[PDB]
This record gives structure tokens, C-alpha cells and sequence, in this order.
């Protein structure tokens, strides 16, 4: 019932409310993505590697 | 082991509530001698009452039967619902009363209004204070069984210590009021020996008080409560006899010691100011 | 008159509340001066003449105006150098006599430091200049910090061990902050003796400066 | 009672004639309602003095109240005296 | 009818307390009510009470504006004897300024749309420090005088110029968007009275003696004080060379400052020798 | 529509309070300003250095939260399905029942051993020859409580971050100490491990550094009771001096 | 002085000063000094400075 | 519709405990006065209802005007009847009880329940409406029960003596099977 989501740029900021996708559409470790505005994470970016691997 | 209801120690009475008061007395009776009354509210701690809010409640007594008087009860537990949800931390604690003295009918109004609080608080505020001192005196309702077997257990008010504290929040905007008035520069001697001329004021006055009353026992018109003559007994037979011999060596030894301390303070600043004063001609002179 | 005693509200205006991290370090002249911020750079302001001036000319606490990042009060030190004297929780509680006689081989060293401890008078009057500090070497696995923590024990002085790995905080350059916060606590606190463990950690030998 | 608070100091000789009882039994008598939480105070023998700390605060009638009353306008008139000696002082010093 | 800048705008006492408090109450986030009272004229707007809003689960929106509780609240106002009509709101920025966001600028057209005349108000509970009262009132500029470059208002007076803005409020949107209104305080004298009382100390504080021994034990500790401070400063007189720096003194002097300290300390010791005289020896006269 | 409208706060750690209202906490960013909290949040209820969350806008306290969880940590608790039985495992029943008796004895009734006279095993490390199978001993030791147990392959654990390095390590034994009856055994020990450092590269300084702390979190001031850890490594020749001494 | 108190509130208002230290100055006022984390860059100089 | 202050004189005595009235009088009047409450309170929701007790020990006031419904039932619930009525006692503190006033600007109105004979002179009662009269409070006598020769004369005195443009009024509930409610209902107390 908590959300936990840490910056880009050695920033850490929670929200009271999940957002777009309720705790059971995410777990630990995600990617999403989070309002440089509002600092509310909107939507989830699906995956992206490293293009050396690429 | 029969008095669960826990004494109520002290009271404080926080500024808006005198505000909210005076501003009830001047809408509802600027211009008649009727008293405006109304309901306080807060929090009780320890003994102590914590008076924070409180909000006009309409009155009227009747100029000609004072044992009659207006006051009802939908606004009061409406006020109480919308204040409680506004504010859920606090809950009513008393009634307050503006006028310089009691009535008979306060007694019924302390009665019907513990109903909504098991321990409630009377508190006399006068909206035109004369005297040097407080303006608010606390009460509460205490069943007393008098000794004499031919009168039923009667509800006498008894005094509690009523004391003004204001809330950081309470100071600021007091002092904020008060810029034009107040005085914080006043070096604390100044303060007490005011306090202490004001004390002796006070305290001469009451001798004389008590002895125009015992005039007034001597020619019968007044007589006294047991207690409080037995009070002033008291305060008589607890006089120290000034003329104590030792005692005045006492006092001499005491008034040597701090007066040479007052002596090396003196010396001290006379060294200081000395000082300044040749630091001053060199600054001058240069 | 009157209004000079308004002369309190510049003090309640510069307080204000939300007051930030800072760092005194030198003044250009009175109501000027030139700090050490937590933000990595310096900045210049003046003053807040509200306050006493003599606090700590070396090295302190002060904060700064969101905006104007200007000091307006001096909190007391804070830094995460831990409780050194956490009393039982930080009391190794060891017997002196600790893996070995060890009669001289670290007890007369820890005597003298107990000396100039306690014994100030006496390291003081002969002028024998007692010595700085004690830096512990020898092989590995004596108990390493085993005589240390025996110290700690007998000792009347509050202790702070640190490890000489924990200082490469995450924040960059952090650490040499925290490192003088160190050393500031242990002054403050009381006659008290600190350690700093595995001190080749922070203590090498050469360095790559790329 | 009938002693002031002034002179609570009573030779234990008194205390037997108006007593009619012995030094012995004075004393026992003494220590007894000194005992009972009835009376606080001390006692001297080597003078044989009661130095009581012991006053109550009631029972008086009409006489009492006017002695009283002679007693509060002597405190009047010295609260008067201090404060036209304060008043007198004040001009040469607050004028400064 | 051009609105005026010599329109001014009376906050009662009660009313001034009743938003510093509330805002206290609510200083994490932002509290929100309403002014009771009428518009005295087209230039003068009178408030004398506010009553608080029970607030929503949201600390960053006001759209919890619930006309129940106000139908309500007015009704057994009106029951008081108090039938005032609401004046405005008020909500709080506390270490954020005085200024209005696109939140409170929506709220507030919504209210100018019952009235014209609606008196938005911004008490900042933090700054408003010990003798400093941050507070500030605004209406909206409508936005079609702006786009046809037209000044908002017509000023016959310089009152409202008296008070500088605040750059927060020039980044706000100020006079773009909306206006500030200048602020006074109506007081009674009644309650000027009381509230002199309030700071009146005890006239039997004078009489609390403090006990000898312990009154005593602070003198001979503030005697070896001075002994301290005086043996400091005489190193201090002595050790200064012709070439003495004054800013290196104000950053570093002997014991902080030996002539300062031994100044505060003559004074508090003769201060409290001096009031212990006093309440001894009257104490002797009148008892 | 409202639940969109809300910002988040900033998050820090507390250094402590100046004022019965004052406080002074360093926020996940750096610099660390002095604020309050709301005036009924339990100030006393703020231990000096909780972890709450700050008037993002304002940065003032509002509410606190338990300690970090470090997100790495979950990724390295609950990635271990194994269900591996002893009857499985095979070759070391012998070693079965001495590593039993190493680390699962302890937590059996400890106060045998204290009867002895000597404190319970701190930590032991598994040796054998390359391709021996000692990771599967681990497997399987994870069959005693399935939720009590940590195993860190001791290479992940490295970051060319400027200290996360030690960061791991720090969270390694700081959610052990959260959670009492719990082992933690990390393969591959001879990586992070060494022998000492001659000023080669730039990593070993700060890669010692991390095989410090960890020696430091061992028995450094401070025992990790109720937890021991078993390590395995092949090469029981490049391991550190220190490594193994009684202690470690 | 209370005149003076008065505008330090003022003072403080202001935005602060940041710390400077030339690397290398340029002929007509122009200063490329280093800041504290960021670097250098070219500047003019003040009224009453030499 | 006017704001009103109403008081609800309710008789404590024995003649509340016949059977005879519906199934028994007290309860009978227990559910009038809860209707009434209720009526009142529906003709506008700042009306205030308030309760008194005539007989027992002395007149006591229960609950003074309120329209917490809740308080009134429960009050009622929790009554021990008895004594005999103080009409003169009980009036005069049904005056104290509608001078129980928050907004002043509410009218006066005493409903007074009578079950038991008056053994009240009617000078006394005369004055007593007099004193109402100059106090501007209305009154409305409910007469229930065996009519006993001159109960009857010596309430209508008292209206007449308290009548003031035709707003007092006497209601006389002869004795049946029909409730009270349905009674009062229909009588001018409720129409206003």
C-alpha cells in the first residue's frame, strides 16, 4: 500500500499513492516511468538493456 | 476513596478565548447590563484544564427574575458535532460567564451543562476589569455535606488557580497587538518592586476590608462563615514576631553579605565604565 | 526607543524555520563573510548580527536561507560520527589481561597514554611532552583490535572505533566532511580517546590522481 | 489560645500552677499532646521553657473581632507611613 | 465601477489568531476556510470571524470545497444572532510566501462567480514570526483587461504601493493574473484592555522570595565568574598590540568576550541581589 | 482524477534534534537542512536518524517509514526457489552432519556450547577442489528454513559505483540483524576474498576496502548473534591472511 | 542603528555572494576564475577594484 | 413558518398509570410527546422541544429545549412517575424552561399535560397567568382523564387568564379507547 521509486539522478521520492498501475501490476526492481512535473510516476518503460549487449 | 472524579488542579486560559469573550459581550451586550454567556472548550490533562476554543452561546436573564434565564441546547450540541469535526482533539470542558460576580441561577446552569461534561469548569470573566490582577476566576460545583443536619448536600463552587499561558502561535500574535503598548527593555528590578508596591497595595486593602467587615459584625448587620474567619485567625496566629533578637542578627548578617557583593558589582562597573570612559578620550583625542 | 526594540523582529525574520546545512570558516570583515557550504562550493555572505559573532571562528555549524543561502542561526554539532559513548552497547567490557601477558609487550605503552589522560598534571610539569597519538602495528591476528578494545574498557574516556572503510561514504567528498566531524565530535564531547580501525583503509601508500 | 504567637514560649512553672500538676508530669503531659499531632513545638528545660509552634484558628466572638479591628487600622496606619515614606523618597529620585 | 486602489480590507483579531492558529495546526500541509462578515463599501471590506474546513485526503489541491458544511455552519450562525455573510477565504503557505497557484486561482474564480467582490487571503503560519504577521489578501485580474493591455484598476490613492511584493509573487503571477490588497487591523479598545492583561504577571511574583542558600550559591558562582572574565580581560588589555584587529577580535576575543560577559554578569548579579532586597525588606515592612 | 493530484516527498535519514522542534536530518540528495514535523506525529517517535519522509515542498517531517530495503537485497532474498534434499545431496554425510553441527546446532540450543565453555562457530568456510560441488551443500542447507537463509554469489555484490561496493555488504548485515534466526552464505568467497593488494589496480584499493569492511562487519565492535555465515571457496590458497584467522 | 538593523533584514534578503579565485585574469576587466565544483569562465570585473 | 420554542410540561403523577387510556396513559403520552417532538421538529429543524416533570419530589427539569430526538426518547424511557402535580410549581418552572433560549428570536409555548385533579385556587392560577402574560408565553392546557367537577372551570381560568389573540388554547380529551395522539392531532397545538 506504500509506493517506493528512486530518481535518475540520486533522487529518492515516494509516493503515498501507487499511480497509473496498482502494486500488483509492479514489483521490486521496475523501470517505470514518473512525472518530471508532478514527480508521479505515470506509466511503466517495458524493458531496455545495455546496447553493448544489444 | 469515594471521590473518582479527579480534582481539578489548575486552569489555563489561553488568549483567543478572552478575545472570542469580549467580542460576544460587545455584539450582545455592549449597551445593556445583561451578561453574555457560552461554553469552552479544550482538553483536560493531569488536573489541568486546557481551555483552547470556545464560541458565543446566546443568553438572556430576565432583569426582574434572575432565577430565569435563556440559554438552550440544539446550538450547543450542533456546535459541538461541527467544532468536534472540525477539530476532533478537542471536547467541551466548561461554560464561561461575563460579569464581575456570581448568581444563584449559575448553580442550575453548572448542573444542566455537567451533563455533558462529568467535570466542568465555571469560569468568571469581567469584560471590564477595574482591579490590578487576572481577570478570570475558575470554579467548579463541589457536593458539600455541611455538618448542620437540617439542610440537604448543597452544591457550593469552590476556587481553583486560574492562569494565562499563550500558544507560540498565542505570543506572536499578541505581541504582535501589543507593539505599541508593551515593554521588554524594563530592567527586572523595575518589574518587581512594581509587583511587590502592588502587592502591599493589595494586601493593606484587604486588612482594612476585613476590619470594616468585623466593624460590620460588631454593629450585626453581617455574620461569617465558620471558615473564613477561621482563615484569618489563622493568618494571625502564623505572625511571626518581628522582634526577634537573634532573628535580627539574622537579618544583619544577610543585609552585610549582599550589600558588599552589591559593593564588588559596583567596583566592577566602576572599573569597566572607567575604562570606556579613557578607550572614549582616546578615540576622541585620535 | 520603542522602535529599537523592534530590533527583535530582524531576529525573528532571519531565524525564520526551515534553516539549512553550512559550515563557518572565515569572514571578509563584521556583518561579511565567506562559508563552507554542504553543497561542495562556497559562498559568501553576510551575516546575522542577531547572534554571537565568537562562536567558532575554525570550523562549525550554520545555516543558510533557501534563497539567499545566508546563515541565521548556529545549530549545536550533528554529523553521523555515531554515539561514541553508547555505554554498554559501544563497552567492550574485555579483561585487561587480554590473549597473552603481553606485561610490556602494549601494557606500558597503554599506561603512558592513560598518563597523559588522566595524569595530565604529571605529563604537563616534568615537560615531557607525552606522546600525539597511538597508531597499533604488528602482524596479523593479535586479536587485531583486541589491546584497543581492552583500553576502551579500563578507560574513563568515551570511545569512538571507527572502521577505516566506512569514511567513502556514498555522497562524493562527503567523506573528508564526515573525517573532520570525527575529530570535532571527539573534541567536543570530553576527555575521551577515539579509534580508528584498519587504518591502511584510508591510509595508503600511493595514489592514482585520474 | 490566650497566649499571642509573639511569646509561645511558657515557663513549665505556669503551666504547673495552672495546672496544679508536677514538673514531672507537666512534662509528660506536654510531650503527650505534642505527640497526639495535637500541638507542634519544642521544649527547654535547662529554663524549663515550651517553645510551642503550636497556634490554632477558631472559637472568637464579637470582642475579638473588635480587637481586630483596633489591630487592622494599626497595620493600616504602618502600610500608610511605608508608603508616604516611599512616596516622599520618590520625587528627588524618579525625577532623574 | 472601476475597483480601486484605495480599497482596503479590515482582518479582525480573532479572525487574524483563528487562521495563525488553524495554519499552525495544519503547517505540513495547507488548511483552508472562510472570513464572515459584508462588504462595508466598494472600497472597504470588513472580516470579523473565520470558521475551519474539515480537509480532504489531498495536501496539494482545495477542491474539497463542501457546500453541506457551509449551509450548515451559516444556518446556526445565523442562529447565534451572527447572520454575517462570508467575505472570503484564506489558506496557508507556510515557508512558501504569499502568492496564488493555478489551484487557488481556479477556486477563486469559482467563488467571484457567486461574487465580484470575494477577498482570497494568504497566511503563512511559519514566517509569521514574534511581532512580524506574514499574511496577504488577492483578487484575480480578469484576464480580458490583460489582453487589452489595460491597467486592472484605477489608483485615486498610493496605499496600495505602500507594501513591496514579493519576487516569489512577481514569479507567482502577480498583477498579471491577479492583485495584491493592502492590510490594517481594526482593534478595540476593550480588547487592547484584555489583551494588555494577558501579559500582566502575578502581583505576587514580586513577593515569590528566592530561597537564601541556593540565591547565595548563584552570587559566589557568578563572583568566580567574574574573577575568570577579569583575569581573561586583563590578558586581553595587556596581549593587545597597536596594530590590533577588530575583525579578528569580532571573530575571536578572549572567553568570547571578556567586557561582555562581565557587563551581563554585574547586571544579572545586581539585578537579582537588588529585587531580593527589595522583596525581603518590604516583606519586613508590611509583614 | 484526485489521485493524480498529490506530490511525493523527499526522503531522509536524521542526525538530530537542536530544539524541542528542531531537527536536523540529511534527505537522500546531500546537504541537510533543520525542519519540524507535524504537531502530532509523536516527535519522540523520531529516533535520531529514522528514516521518514519530508514536506517534499516544504521539507517538513510528515511520516516515517521502517529502515531501507535496498532493492539489490530483495533481488538476492527471495531469488533462491531450491528445494533441495538431503537425501539428494550425497559423498559428505559425514560433512553433512559436521556442517549440521556448524551452523544449524548453533541455532538448536546454543546454550550447549556456551555449557562447554566456548562461544558457538562464527563462521566456516567450505573447501574443495574445483567442480566439487559444494554450492549444491548450500542448496540443500537451505532446506532448514527456506525464509531464514542468505546466499550472495560474492561477485554480484561489486559495482563500479563510488562506494555501493561496500553498500551491499552494509545492507548484507544490516538485514540480518532485522531478521534474527537467519544464515547467510555467499559462494564464490575467494573472488571478494584475495590475498592483499600491492598497489596494482585501482579496484583492489577500493575492492580491499570492501573485503575490510566486511572483515570490520564480521566481529568488528559489534557480534552478528542468532546468524552465522558459510562461505565456499577453491582456491584456499589466494585467500586473505586475515580471512583466516579465528575470528573470521 | 535601528535604521541600519532594519535594511540588514533587507540584506539578507538578497541573494549571497559566491566565492572566486583567478586562475588567470585578461587585460579590460575579464576574470576566468575557478568555481568551487563547477570551473572557470570569462568575466568583467567590478567598479573599485585594482 | 415561524420559529418556535415549545417546552412539553409533562405531568409526572399517578393518573398517567391508568389502564384505561389506550393500553396505559403514561405510555400513551410518552408516544404524544414524541410525536410532537417529531412534528415540531419537522416544521422547521431549528425548533426546540424541551421536557419538565410536574410531580414527585418537586418539579425537576429533564431536558431542557432540545431537538436531539435522541435525548427526548431516552428521557422518557428512563422516567419514574409519580407524586402529585405542581401545576403552579410546575408552570412557573415551565416558564424557567422556555426562557431556555439560544436564538432569542423564537416564540414561547407551554403544552401542559393534565391527568390528575387541580387542587390549585383560582386566584393562584389567575396570577400565574397574568405573570405569562406579561412574559408573552403561550400556553396550551391538555385536559385528560376522568373529568372531575372543576378541574375543567379552573383550566379554562387559566386560559382565559393567559388567552392573548386567541393564542392559548384548552383541549379537553374525553376518555375512550382513542389515543391521544390521534386526539391532538387534530386540535390546533399542531396547526399552529
Amino acid at each position: 500500500k506504500c509506493v517506493v521509486l528512486k530518481t535518475s539522478t540520486r533522487q529518492t521520492i515516494f509516493l503515498p499513492v501507487v499511480g497509473l498501475v496498482d502494486p500488483d501490476k509492479l514489483k521490486p526492481g521496475d523501470l517505470v516511468g514518473v512525472n518530471k512535473d508532478s514527480y508521479l510516476i505515470l506509466d511503466t518503460l517495458p524493458s531496455e538493456y545495455d546496447s553493448r549487449v544489444k | 476513596q469515594i471521590f473518582s472524579s479527579k480534582s481539578i488542579e489548575k486552569v489555563v486560559v489561553h488568549p483567543l478565548v478572552l478575545l472570542s469573550i469580549v467580542d460576544h459581550y460587545n455584539r450582545v451586550a455592549r449597551d445593556t447590563k445583561k451578561r453574555v454567556i457560552g461554553v469552552l472548550l479544550g482538553s483536560t490533562f493531569k488536573g489541568t484544564v486546557d481551555v483552547t476554543n470556545s464560541y458565543a452561546v446566546p443568553f438572556e436573564e430576565d432583569d426582574k427574575d434572575s432565577s430565569i434565564w435563556f440559554l438552550d441546547h440544539n446550538y450547543h450540541e450542533s456546535m459541538f458535532s461541527m467544532f468536534r469535526r472540525i477539530n476532533a482533539k478537542e471536547h467541551v470542558v466548561g461554560w464561561y460567564s461575563t460579569g464581575p460576580k456570581l448568581r444563584e441561577n449559575d448553580l442550575d446552569v453548572h448542573r444542566l451543562f455537567s451533563d455533558y461534561v462529568p467535570n466542568p469548569v465555571l469560569v468568571i470573566i469581567d469584560v471590564q476589569p477595574e482591579e490590578l490582577g487576572i481577570p478570570t476566576k475558575a470554579y467548579y460545583a463541589v457536593e458539600e455535606v455541611k455538618e448542620n443536619a437540617t439542610q440537604k448536600s448543597q452544591k457550593v463552587f469552590v476556587h481553583v488557580p486560574s492562569e494565562i499561558a499563550a500558544h507560540e502561535v498565542e505570543e506572536i500574535g499578541v505581541e504582535h497587538l501589543l507593539r505599541d503598548v508593551k515593554d521588554t527593555t524594563i530592567s527586572t528590578l523595575a518589574t518587581e518592586v512594581t509587583g511587590k508596591l502592588g502587592a502591599l497595595k493589595g494586601l493593606d486593602a484587604r486588612l482594612r476590608e476585613i476590619r470594616s467587615y468585623l466593624e460590620l459584625v460588631i454593629q450585626e448587620k453581617l455574620p461569617l462563615n465558620h471558615e473564613i474567619l477561621y482563615h484569618l485567625q489563622d493568618v494571625f496566629n502564623l505572625l511571626p514576631n518581628l522582634s526577634v533578637l537573634e532573628l535580627v542578627k539574622a537579618f544583619a548578617v544577610k543585609t552585610n553579605d549582599m550589600m558588599l557583593v552589591i559593593y564588588l558589582s559596583s567596583l566592577i562597573r566602576s572599573v569597566i565604565a572607567l575604562h570606556n570612559l579613557i578607550n572614549n578620550k582616546m578615540l576622541n583625542k585620535e | 526607543k520603542r522602535e529599537h526594540l523592534r530590533a527583535q523582529e530582524e531576529v525573528k525574520r532571519i531565524q525564520s524555520v526551515p534553516l539549512v546545512i553550512g559550515q563557518f570558516m572565515e569572514m571578509v570583515d563584521q556583518n561579511n563573510g565567506i562559508v563552507g557550504s554542504t553543497t561542495g562550493s562556497n559562498y559568501y555572505v553576510r551575516i546575522l548580527s542577531t547572534i554571537n559573532r565568537e562562536l567558532l571562528k575554525p570550523s562549525a555549524s550554520v545555516a543558510l536561507h533557501r534563497h539567499s543561502n545566508a546563515l541565521v542561526d548556529v545549530l549545536p554539532p550533528e554529523a553521523d560520527s555515531s554515539i561514541s559513548l553508547l555505554s554498554q552497547s559501544e563497552k567492550p567490557d574485555v579483561s585487561y589481561n587480554d590473549i597473552g601477558g603481553c606485561d610490556i609487550q602494549k601494557q606500558e605503552i597503554r599506561e603512558a597514554v592513560e598518563l597523559p589522560l588522566t595524569h595530565h598534571d604529571l605529563y604537563k610539569q616534568i615537560g615531557i611532552d607525552p606522546p600525539r597519538g597511538v597508531l597499533l602495528y604488528g602482524p596479523p591476528g593479535t586479536g587485531k583490535t583486541m589491546l584497543a578494545k581492552a583500553v576502551a574498557n579500563h578507560t574513563t574516556a568515551a570511545f569512538i572505533r571507527v572502521v577505516g572503510s566506512e569514511f567513502v561514504q556514498k555522497y562524493l567528498g562527503e567523506g573528508p566532511r564526515m573525517v573532520r566531524d570525527v575529530f570535532r565530535l571527539a573534541k567536543e564531547n570530553a576527555p575521551a580517546i577515539i579509534f580508528i580501525d584498519e587504518v591502511d583503509a584510508i591510509a595508503t601508500a600511493r595514489f592514482d590522481a585520474q | 489560645f490566650n497566649r499571642p504567637a509573639e511569646d509561645r514560649t511558657i515557663p513549665l512553672k505556669v503551666i504547673a500552677e495552672r495546672t496544679r500538676l508536677s514538673i514531672e508530669d507537666v512534662e509528660y503531659l506536654l510531650m503527650k499532646s505534642l505527640s497526639v499531632h495535637l500541638i507542634e513545638g519544642i521544649i527547654d528545660q535547662m529554663e524549663g521553657t515550651v517553645h510551642v509552634s503550636w497556634v490554632q484558628p477558631r472559637v472568637l466572638g464579637i470582642p475579638q473581632i473588635t480587637s481586630l479591628r483596633d489591630r487592622l487600622d494599626s497595620w493600616l496606619g504602618k502600610v500608610n507611613t511605608a508608603l508616604l515614606s516611599v512616596e516622599a523618597e520618590t520625587p528627588d529620585l524618579v525625577a532623574s | 465601477p472601476t475597483l480601486d486602489t484605495s480599497e482596503q480590507v479590515y482582518i479582525s483579531s480573532l479572525a487574524l489568531l483563528k487562521m495563525l492558529k488553524h495554519g499552525r495546526a495544519g503547517v505540513p500541509m495547507e488548511v483552508m476556510g472562510l472570513m464572515l462578515g459584508e462588504f462595508v463599501d466598494e472600497y472597504t471590506v470588513k472580516v470579523v470571524d473565520v470558521f475551519a474546513m474539515p480537509q480532504s485526503g489531498t495536501g496539494v489541491s482545495v477542491e474539497a470545497v463542501d457546500p453541506v458544511f457551509q449551509t450548515n455552519m451559516l444556518d446556526m450562525l445565523k442562529q447565534i444572532g451572527r447572520p454575517e455573510m462570508v467575505v472570503g477565504w484564506y489558506h496557508s503557505h507556510p515557508g512558501f510566501g504569499c502568492w496564488l497557484s493555478g489551484v487557488d486561482i481556479n477556486t477563486q474564480q469559482s467563488f467571484e462567480a457567486l461574487n465580484q467582490r470575494a477577498v482570497a487571503v494568504v497566511v503563512d503560519p511559519i514566517q509569521s514570526v514574534k511581532g512580524k504577521v506574514v499574511m496577504d489578501a488577492f483578487r484575480l485580474i480578469n484576464p480580458q483587461t490583460m489582453m487589452l493591455g489595460q491597467e486592472p484598476r484605477q489608483t485615486t490613492s498610493n496605499l496600495g504601493h505602500l507594501n513591496k511584493p514579493s519576487i516569489q509573487a512577481l514569479i507567482h503571477g502577480l498583477n498579471r493574473h491577479y492583485y495584491s490588497i493592502a492590510i490594517n487591523y481594526r482593534k478595540n479598545e476593550l480588547e487592547e484592555k484584555m489583551l494588555l492583561n494577558l501579559h500582566k504577571k502575578k502581583w505576587n511574583d514580586g513577593l515569590t522570595l528566592k530561597k537564601f542558600d541556593v540565591h547565595s550559591k548563584t552570587n559566589e558562582q557568578t563572583v568566580q565568574e567574574m574573577l575568570g572574565l577579569a583575569i581573561k580581560y586583563n590578558k586581553a588589555v595587556q596581549e593587545e598590540d597597536e596594530l590590533t584587529p577588530e575583525k579578528l577580535v569580532i571573530a575571536k576575543v578572549g572567553r568570547q568576550d571578556a567586557k561582555k560577559h562581565l557587563e551581563e554578569h554585574v547586571s544579572n548579579l545586581m539585578s537579582s541581589n537588588i529585587i531580593q532586597t527589595l522583596g525581603t525588606m518590604l516583606d519586613t515592612v508590611i509583614f | 482524477l484526485k489521485s493524480l493530484q498529490s506530490v511525493g516527498q523527499i526522503i531522509g535519514e536524521v542526525l538530530r534534534p537542536l530544539d524541542d522542534e528542531r531537527l536536523i536530518v540529511k534527505a537522500s540528495s546531500g546537504p541537510r537542512y533543520v525542519v519540524g514535523c507535524r504537531s502530532k506525529v509523536d516527535k519522540e517517535k523520531l529516533t535520531s536518524g529514522t528514516r521518514v519522509v519530508l514536506d517534499m515542498t516544504t521539507l517538513t517531517i510528515m511520516r516515517a517509514l521502517p529502515r531501507e530495503v535496498d532493492p539489490v537485497v530483495y533481488n538476492m532474498l527471495h531469488e533462491d526457489p531450491g528445494n533441495i534434499s538431503y537425501s539428494a545431496v550425497g559423498g559428505l554425510s559425514d560433512q553433512i552432519r559436521e556442517l549440521r553441527e556448524s551452523i544449524e546446532l548453533p541455532l538448536m540450543n546454543p546454550e550447549l556450547f556456551i555449557r562447554v565453555g566456548i562461544k558457538p562457530p562464527k563462521g566456516v568456510l567450505l573447501y574443495g577442489p574445483p567442480g566439487t560441488g559444494k554450492t549444491l551443500l548450500a542448496r540443500a542447507i537451505a532446506s532448514n528454513i527456506d525464509a531464514n537463509f542468505l546466499k550472495v554469489v560474492s561477485s554480484a555484490i561489486i559495482d563500479k559505483y563510488i562506494g555501493e561496493s561496500a553498500r551491499l555488504i552494509r545492507e548484507m548485515f544490516n538485514y540480518a540483524r532485522e531478521h534474527q534466526p537467519c544464515i547467510i552464505f555467499m559462494d564464490e568467497i575467494d573472488a571478494i576474498g584475495g590475498r592483499r593488494f600491492s598497489e596494482g589496480t585501482s579496484a583492489d584499493r577500493e575492492i580491499q576496502r570492501t573485503l575490510m569492511e566486511l572483515l570490520n562487519q564480521l566481529d568488528g565492535f559489534d557480534q552478528l548473534g542468532k546468524v552465522k555465515m558459510i562461505m565456499a571457496t577453491n582456491r584456499p590458497d589466494v585467500l586473505d591472511p586475515a580471512l583466516l584467522r579465528p575470528g573470521r | 542603528h535601528v535604521r541600519a538593523l532594519k535594511e540588514e533584514l533587507q540584506l539578507l534578503q538578497e541573494p549571497g555572494s559566491y566565492v572566486g579565485e583567478v586562475v588567470k585574469v585578461m587585460g579590460k576587466s575579464k576574470v576566468l576564475v575557478k568555481v568551487h565544483p563547477e570551473g572557470k569562465y570569462v568575466v568583467d570585473i567590478d567598479k573599485n577594484i585594482d | 413558518m415561524v420559529l418556535e420554542a415549545t417546552m412539553i410540561c409533562i405531568d409526572n403523577s399517578e393518573w398517567m398509570r391508568n389502564g384505561d387510556y389506550s393500553p396505559n396513559r403514561f405510555q400513551a403520552l410518552s408516544d404524544a410527546v414524541n410525536l410532537i417532538c417529531g412534528a415540531k421538529t419537522q416544521s422547521n429543524p431549528e425548533n426546540t422541544v424541551g421536557i419538565l416533570t410536574m410531580a414527585g419530589k418537586g418539579v425537576r427539569v429533564l431536558v431542557t429545549p432540545t431537538s436531539d430526538l435522541g435525548k427526548i426518547l431516552a428521557c422518557m424511557h428512563g422516567l419514574d412517575i409519580g407524586g402529585e402535580m405542581n401545576l403552579a410549581a410546575g408552570i412557573q418552572v415551565a416558564q424557567l424552561a422556555l426562557k431556555h433560549r439560544q436564538n432569542k428570536k423564537q416564540q414561547q409555548r407551554i403544552i401542559v399535560f393534565a391527568g390528575s385533579p387541580v387542587n390549585y385556587d383560582k386566584k393562584v392560577l389567575e396570577m400565574i397567568g397574568r405573570k405569562l402574560k406579561k412574559n408573552s408565553v403561550a400556553l396550551d392546557v391538555v385536559d385528560f382523564g376522568e373529568d372531575e367537577e372543576g378541574k375543567s372551570e379552573k383550566l379554562e381560568a387559566l386560559v382565559a387568564a393567559v388567552n392573548n389573540n386567541e393564542t392559548s388554547h384548552i383541549v379537553h380529551v374525553p376518555p375512550g379507547g382513542i389515543a391521544l395522539s390521534d386526539v391532538l392531532i387534530s386540535t390546533p397545538i399542531f396547526t399552529g
